[PDB]
């Protein structure tokens, strides 16, 4: 089943900084009081950061190119962001990866979805019409003023579709928070497709529809050069891009 | 920065030591830094080029780590036969030498 | 510890041999210049106890009892200040022999001026 | 020593001959695979990364994806067991140089062994700063330096003391 | 400027900043020995008219 | 063909770098010794012999 949302009001997309956000856990590697420097796919220091609303009419679900690796930012309460969706041309003729998690468990499918121009979720107070040809099914853990910083790095190399999580407790009120969080790996996936598109899931409210609060930040990864940190615990602390300033250089 | 001359010498000692280590991780051209890897994964005709490569790679990390080490060595001992003298001439007698 | 390697490094002759002296080389003249520099007295001289040397004061150079490595204030203030086949071979002389050296070439010079330098 | 410095007469001194590598004793495979043991200098194999090393007790607190541990100088001095959920530190198998310390031949034939950097428990075994020493009697009496050992401590003929 | 030349350099480590931190080693010292000769009176002396 | 290359001009780089340092070890006695003269012979009266 598919529904047009056609209640939408029209504002261009905001944009912000990255601030020193992005970060994430280059390998498996337990390093402890030692500087490690990495050539990977990081998100640059103080970058510009896309910015998408969900307010009540605001309902931001367009959908983006993967580029070389995806920073999703969300400052989120109440659980409204549910899932995502990659894929090159987001139809039956390829094959695409779905991911969501619903009221009960966590699903992670690589299936042919007939995917709804506009797919969405729905909590009273439809993603896809079809699915033919699926070769991989995988189920695990629940993964998830706004109270929640939910950080994900999405990374498409060798095959494999990492997938590195990071939960901040937060009480900023509009914007990113100014800190650092490193993210840690959480699923390493065998899939070996091609991804260039991806889009976000979200959940209505019903009482028509009514679009609850959140917001979500979405950051593209370049191949650079950073400088990590590792305490006396193992814990990325600090970074530095060796490309932003010559004083980090 | 009043014992910046003795520092100087621990710290381009151990960058040194660090800098040789750090060259056991490069390839110098092999499919790979490891010799065991190369053990487990090729049969001995391709192995022997290999291990060539990484020998000829290490040791020559070695050797001009070992040269660097002479000339530190030789300056080191310039300064130490400097630091008799003035043992001799300023502590065990005066000396009228200006500074 | 691979023994095809050590196989095929023996081809290459006397490598091994050569850089081994020459590190021997230097460890040697390392303890050479550490004996050159503070070694350049026989006598362990002492100095007396009654610290009555007109009006000088020599306490922030002598060694210092209390401390249990009897060096001095200002070379405890020195020692303070300064912070896969490798091995790392101890100097011959000890921190305790060298601040023995110096105190003697201090008590040398603090109570015999320059004579024990050139003789008695 | 006479193999090494190439002739029949040893002067007096401490010359460098060989080297002390410990034999790896057994193979340990594990995978998530034989049963594993400590305190030992053996060949592990941790998740298809083989080595030889003694595997003792770790206090590092692993996060719990990390599976290796690294030193300054990117060897892999830490890992975690895949069967039991454990973290154990890989120190590197005992080795050291190994000097003969011998007076003229003109005077004895006697020598004593220095293992540079190796403890006396894992090889008249007198324990010094610079090694092990086998061979040499430690006297609590203080003569002048005639062979250099290390560590303030020498060597001297009059069998052979330290 | 070849690209695939420095990819295939890259396989020899860390050589390159070996060379340099020599050079600038030498490059420092030659100023340091400058100092050290001439610069010994930290007064500018000059002579009478 | 590269590596050839590079191997040959990486080994001249380094032998010139080592003459660099031997060079440089020369001219730091040199300067030294210089340091010396200016310090005992201008700045003082030198009752050293030559
Ligand atoms: C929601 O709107 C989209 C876009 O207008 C609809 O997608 C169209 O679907 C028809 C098939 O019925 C195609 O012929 C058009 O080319 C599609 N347009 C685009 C831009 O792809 C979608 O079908 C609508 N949803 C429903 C339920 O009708
Ligand atoms: C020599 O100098 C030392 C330190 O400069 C003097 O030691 C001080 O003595 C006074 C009075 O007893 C104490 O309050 C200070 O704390 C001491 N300082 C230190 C560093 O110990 C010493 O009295 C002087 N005279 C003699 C004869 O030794
Ligand atoms: C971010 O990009 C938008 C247009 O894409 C631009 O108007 C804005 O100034 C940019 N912000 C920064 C900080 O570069
Ligand atoms: C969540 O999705 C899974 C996957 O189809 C489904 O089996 C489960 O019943 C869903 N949860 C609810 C509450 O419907
Ligand atoms: C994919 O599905 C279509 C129709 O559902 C089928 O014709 C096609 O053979 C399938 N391809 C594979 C590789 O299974
Ligand atoms: C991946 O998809 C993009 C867009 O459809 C295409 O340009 C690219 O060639 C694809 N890559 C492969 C390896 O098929
Ligand atoms: C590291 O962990 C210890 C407890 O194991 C804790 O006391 C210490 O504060 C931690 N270090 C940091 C920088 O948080």
């Amino acid at each position: 089943q598919c529904v047009n949302l056609t209640t939408r009001t029209q504002l261009p997309p905001a944009y912000t900084n990255s601030f020193t956000r992005g970060v994430y856990y280059p390998d498996k590697v337990f390093r402890s009081s030692v500087l490690h420097s990495t050539q990977d796919l990081f998100l640059p220091f103080f970058s510009n950061v896309t910015w998408f609303h969900a307010i009540h009419k605001r309902f931001d679900n367009p959908v983006l190119p993967f580029n070389d690796g995806v920073y999703f930012a969300s400052t989120e309460k109440s659980n409204i962001i549910r899932g995502w969706i990659f894929g090159t041309t987001l139809d039956s003729k390829t094959q695409s990866l779905l991911i969501v998690n619903n009221a009960t468990n966590v699903v992670i499918k690589v299936c042919e979805f007939q995917f709804c121009n506009d797919p969405f979720l729905g909590v009273y107070y439809r993603v896809y019409s079809s699915a033919n040809n699926c070769t991989f099914e995988y189920v695990s853990q629940p993964f998830l003023n706004f109270k929640n910083l939910r950080e994900f790095v999405f990374k498409n190399i060798d095959g494999y579709f990492k997938i590195y999580s990071k939960h901040t407790p937060i009480n900023l009120v509009r914007d990113l928070p100014q800190g650092f969080s490193a993210l840690e790996p959480l699923v390493d996936l065998p899939i070996g497709i091609n991804i260039t598109r991806f889009q976000t899931l979200l959940a209505l409210h019903r009482s028509g529809w009514t679009a609850g609060a959140a917001a979500y930040y979405v950051g593209y990864l370049q191949p650079r050069t950073f400088l990590l940190k590792y305490n006396e615990n193992g814990t990325i602390t600090d970074a530095v891009d060796c490309a932003l300033d010559p004083l980090s250089e | 920065s009043a014992l910046g001359k003795l520092q100087d010498v621990v710290n381009q000692n151990a960058q040194a030591l660090n800098t040789l280590v750090k060259q056991l991780s490069s390839n110098f051209g092999a499919i790979s830094s490891v010799l065991n890897d190369i053990l487990s994964r090729l049969d001995p005709p391709e192995a022997e080029v290999q291990i060539d490569r990484l020998i000829t790679g290490r040791l020559q990390s070695l050797q001009t780590y070992v040269t660097q080490q002479l000339i530190r060595a030789a300056e080191i001992r310039a300064s130490a036969n400097l630091a008799a003298t003035k043992m001799s001439e300023c502590v065990l007698g005066q000396s009228k030498r200006v500074d | 510890d691979s023994t095809e390697c050590s196989n095929l490094l023996l081809q290459y002759g006397s490598f091994c041999t050569q850089l081994n002296r020459a590190l021997t080389g230097i460890a040697v003249e390392q303890d050479k210049n550490t004996q050159e520099v503070f070694a350049q007295v026989k006598q362990i001289y002492k100095t007396p106890p009654i610290k009555d040397f007109g009006g000088f004061n020599f306490s922030q150079i002598l060694p210092d009892p209390s401390k249990p490595s009897k060096r001095s204030p200002i070379e405890d203030l020195l020692f303070n200040k300064v912070t896969n086949g490798l091995t790392v071979l101890p100097p011959l002389l000890t921190d305790e022999m060298i601040a023995q050296y110096t105190s003697a070439l201090l008590a040398g010079t603090i109570t015999s001026g320059w004579t024990f330098g050139a003789g008695p | 020593t006479k193999c090494t410095l190439k002739s029949f007469t040893v002067e007096k001194g401490i010359y460098q001959t060989s080297n002390f590598r410990v034999q790896p004793t057994e193979s340990i495979v594990r995978f998530p695979s034989t049963n594993l043991v400590k305190n030992k200098c053996v060949n592990f194999n941790f998740n298809g990364l083989t080595g030889t090393g003694v595997l003792t007790e770790s206090n590092k607190k692993f996060l719990p994806f990390q599976q290796f541990g690294r030193d300054i100088a990117d060897t892999t001095d830490a890992v975690r067991d895949p069967q039991t959920l454990e973290i154990l530190d890989i120190t590197p198998c005992s080795f050291g140089g190994v000097s003969v310390i011998t007076p003229g031949t003109n005077t004895s034939n006697q020598v004593a062994v220095l293992y540079q950097g190796v403890n006396c428990t894992e090889v008249n075994v007198f324990q010094t700063r610079a090694g092990c020493l086998i061979g040499a009697e430690h006297v609590n009496n203080s003569y002048e330096c005639d062979i250099p050992i290390g560590a303030g401590i020498c060597a001297s003929y009059q069998s052979i003391i330290a």
